[PDB]
């Protein structure tokens, strides 16, 4: 479910800092951008894992500060297509199921084109029904287990960084169905 | 900015697990040391790190 993402990037090291550990605070300017922010047409990026290469601090004629280019991976969330991830419903919609990676990531969406041939929405009691002769309920908060489908990315709700998920399978829908 | 390589590596949920484990304690972020407590600023990090790791733990 996590990977590393080989970038590059110039950083900006202010001279209230050029006595600091250098690489420790070229690392806190790429967390200061990256930390817990979309990396476009990449995934969610949770920190710098660590740096690979750095150059020479070329200074600007106007202020101080030293300029860097540094080649660094990062700890990405980026599931993978055919995954099987596994959340919480946070919401049931009349189109579809939202889940969550509790703090990690929200923008996980499962439609009704996804769910289990059958299901439909109940908006009073507010959930997702499966039905197989006999009805499950896809309840909020529960833990749901989900393939997931596609890997939507958009420059810029909306979000820049979505994911679709599934419940067509044997196993997959909410846990406590086949454990 | 420049991307390299999206997918240099799968860091294994163990992998992650350590990695971020080990990051909350060089910034004091642990149950241990955040009741014996300026540790690192960084609300977002720290934020984040948090949840990761709540998360591989259940």
């Amino acid at each position: 479910m996590f990977i590393l993402s080989k970038i590059a990037d110039l950083v900006r090291i202010p001279p209230d800092q050029f006595h600091r550990d250098t690489i420790s605070a070229i690392t806190h300017q790429l967390n200061n951008k990256f930390a817990n922010k979309i990396i476009p047409n990449v995934g969610l990026c949770i920190t710098i894992y660590d740096l690979l290469t750095v150059e020479e601090g070329q200074l600007k004629p106007g202020d101080g500060s030293s300029y860097i280019n540094v080649t660094f991976r990062a700890v990405v969330f980026k599931p993978f297509l055919g995954e099987i991830v596994t959340g919480w419903i946070s919401k049931c919609t009349a189109e579809g199921i939202k889940v969550s990676l509790l703090g990690i990531f929200d923008d996980i969406f499962i439609p009704q084109n996804m769910l289990f041939e059958g299901c439909y929405y109940t908006p009073e009691e507010s959930a997702w029904i499966w039905p197989m002769d006999t009805k499950l309920y896809f309840d909020v908060n529960e833990k749901i287990r989900f393939r997931i489908e596609r890997e939507v990315f958009v420059d810029v709700k909306p979000p820049a960084y979505a994911l679709l998920g599934s419940c067509q399978t044997d196993g997959m829908g909410l846990v406590s169905w086949w454990e | 900015m420049k991307v390299l390589e999206e997918r240099n590596a799968f860091l294994s949920d163990y992998e992650v697990l350590k990695f971020l484990t080990d990051l909350e304690k060089k910034h004091l972020w642990d149950q241990k040391s955040l009741a014996a407590l300026r540790p690192y600023n960084h609300p977002e990090l720290q934020g984040i790190t948090r949840n990761v790791v709540n998360y591989l733990s259940i």
